[PDB]
């Protein structure tokens, strides 16, 4: 019976590896589902989901926007996560649900950045502002938090270009557009096919910026999003919205128990 | 001599390691699998031991996967489509913002720098700016590659019939322009789908079975985890299928992305280059034109054997 715990065990810190759960909760999830636990795939299988549970689960509750203040929402991220697409899909919630938003593209640098959220927020008929010619991030967020303060808006959300810890330059011009605009909530945007080395990218996200929720994109195919635990524990933000696709509508609040069991099988 | 059992923790600790790395986990179980059968019923060296021994099988086994039979000289192969009087066509695809666009751009400027001129083909007629940062892209090359740095010839140029039109019949389109225009090589971009939206995957089967280009690369981002093997396998099973060929046109080679980003968790060129048994042709190692490099397997399997 010891061994039929145990062949039962590696099976799930296999699956659970196979969902790019990082190898060293993997490890720790395998002991503590053993030291906690002293029909048999269930009584097995049900203490490593609550194993799990904890590890979405920041203790935290999420950041929300009040009606009728001024919310700036900054989002921050790993090169190709999905921002800018992520930041019209949140201004589009946002907005269907009666708030008064608008977005401002502060990426100076990727190709076609303003063109691409311009078009976006184009079609969702959502006030944006951003420049062909400004070079300085610091400078468009600003001048453009301080536009729609001025015009009342409750929801401004920012998008900034995707950057990586090795970059040193790349974090503090992050730094500095959140000192800048000061942002009541910093948004995480990470890519469910994140391999191992998230915990690394995202703990740097969070030691140089106050990064305070997290949003997961492309759920929507093969990937699990088990870098998601590690993203958590990194950053001690809760996992605010799933990405499910490429359309601004592609979007849900998410909900701790379906992506567990998804993680799970 | 050596059993199974012997090597048994020391190849568990190699795969736990090869795993943390970020190669993908079935393919480091694998791995580990084929040193054991290497290893059992051989004799250790004088002064080996078990662990230094499979240490070192495994090294010489990851060293071979990253430097595969089938090499891709494309300079040589497009100073060949030269004398046939054809553009030499390469299609780039793979999932979502893992680089594709931007590494077509930095593939071009290499091109330009050995004298060639390319057409870039805006064949994703979907996301939202993907024409306008091609835009962006040729006109910051035929500024470092204008016509009077060439003898009055236009080295760079875009194709592109802007958003919503069929990607298959734009890249038609531009390859036969390519061919009237005097452009040496065509570099076609394609839009980011999911391995398995079969609507999207034979829309790209569509594209390559009709175009029929010299060399369809798959670009991955170097991030990516198990995700790597799935991507590869299905991107490769869906050429096979929505073609009507006898040997079909698969992936020719990889382009391993945000190298940069990874650390010396560099696994996940192992998972790649493991599955297709193809090379990986560029490594992609930042976001300008300068970080283009190829692939030193010697140092790559260095770097994954130290931790
Ligand atoms: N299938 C799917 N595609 C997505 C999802 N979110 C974004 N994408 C796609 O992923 C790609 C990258 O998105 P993008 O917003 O450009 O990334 P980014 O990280 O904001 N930009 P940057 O390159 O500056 O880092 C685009 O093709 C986008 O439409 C998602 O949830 N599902
Ligand atoms: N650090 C780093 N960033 C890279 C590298 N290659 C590309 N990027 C960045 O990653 C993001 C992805 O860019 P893009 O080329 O638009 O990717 P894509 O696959 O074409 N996206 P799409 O799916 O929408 O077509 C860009 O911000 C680009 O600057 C690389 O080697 N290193
Ligand atoms: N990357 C992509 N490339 C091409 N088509 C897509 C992509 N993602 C989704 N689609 C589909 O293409 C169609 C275009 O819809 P629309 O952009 O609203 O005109 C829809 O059926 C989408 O589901
Ligand atoms: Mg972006
Ligand atoms: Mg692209």
């Amino acid at each position: 019976n010891e061994e039929v715990l145990n062949a039962m065990l590696k099976e799930v810190c296999t699956a659970l590896l196979e969902a790019d759960v990082n190898i060293k909760l993997v490890k720790q999830l395998r002991e503590n589902v053993k030291s906690a636990i002293d029909n048999k795939r269930k009584m097995i299988q049900h203490a490593v989901f609550k194993e799990l549970v904890k590890l979405v689960d920041p203790g935290v509750k999420a950041w929300t926007p009040t009606k009728g203040k001024q919310n700036v929402i900054m989002f921050v991220g790993l090169q190709g996560s999905g921002k800018t697409t992520t930041c019209s899909k949140l201004a589009y919630y946002y907005q269907r649900k009666g708030w008064k938003t608008c977005l401002i593209c502060a990426d100076t640098f990727r190709a076609g950045a303003f063109d691409q959220l311009k078009q976006n927020a184009t079609k969702a008929r959502i006030p944006f502002y951003g420049s062909y010619t400004e070079m300085d991030p610091v400078i468009i967020a600003s001048e453009g938090v301080e536009k729609f303060k001025n015009e009342n808006f409750e929801i401004i959300i920012v998008d900034t270009s995707g950057r990586h810890k090795q970059e040193d330059s790349l974090f503090e011009e992050m730094l500095q557009v959140a000192n800048a605009i000061q942002p009541d909530n910093i948004v995480y945007v990470m890519d469910a096919s994140i391999g191992q080395a998230c915990e690394a990218q995202a703990k740097a996200f969070k030691d140089k910026v106050d990064v305070a929720s997290v949003i997961v994109t492309k759920l929507d195919g093969h990937a699990k999003g088990g870098g998601a635990l590690s993203a958590v524990a990194a950053t001690k933000s809760p996992i605010i919205f799933i990405g499910t696709g490429e359309h601004i509508d592609d979007f849900e609040p998410f909900k701790t128990q379906p992506f567990i069991s998804k993680l799970l099988g | 001599s050596l059993s199974r059992e012997d090597m048994e923790s020391v190849l568990d600790k190699m795969r736990d390691h090869l795993i943390a790395k970020n190669v993908a986990a079935d393919i480091a179980v694998q791995l580990c699998e084929s040193v054991a059968n290497k290893l059992e019923g051989k004799v250790m060296g004088t002064f080996s031991t078990v662990t230094s021994t499979v240490k070192q099988a495994l090294q010489e086994s990851l060293v071979q996967i990253l430097q595969p039979q089938r090499r891709v000289d494309m300079l040589r192969d497009i100073m060949d489509a030269q004398r046939r009087q054809r553009p030499y066509v390469v299609t780039f695809c793979g999932v979502n913002g893992v680089g594709k666009s931007t590494n077509l751009a930095k593939i071009s400027f290499w091109l330009l720098e050995n004298g060639f001129s390319v057409l870039i083909a805006a064949c994703d007629t979907f996301r939202a700016g993907a024409v306008e940062q091609l835009r962006t892209h040729t006109r910051r090359l035929s500024a470092l590659h204008p016509p009077e740095k060439h003898g009055g010839r236009t080295m760079v140029q875009l194709f592109e019939k802007g958003y919503g039109k069929d990607a298959a019949g734009i890249a038609m389109e531009a390859i036969a322009f390519a061919r009237n225009q005097g452009f040496d090589v065509v570099l076609v971009d394609t839009a980011g789908r999911m391995q398995d939206n079969a609507p999207l995957m034979t829309a790209l089967a569509k594209l390559i079975t009709v175009n029929t280009p010299d060399l369809v690369l798959f670009v991955g981002e170097a991030l990516v985890g198990n995700e790597a093997v799935d991507q590869l396998v299905k991107f490769n099973r869906a050429l096979a299928d929505h073609s009507m060929a006898q040997t079909p046109r698969l992936i020719d080679g990889i382009v391993l992305t945000k190298f940069d980003t990874i650390d010396d968790k560099v696994g996940a060129a192992i998972s790649m280059t493991y599955i297709t048994s193809k090379p990986i042709v560029f490594v992609g190692t930042g976001q300008t034109y300068c970080d283009l490099r190829s692939l030193n397997a010697k140092a790559v399997v260095a770097a994954l054997m130290k931790a």
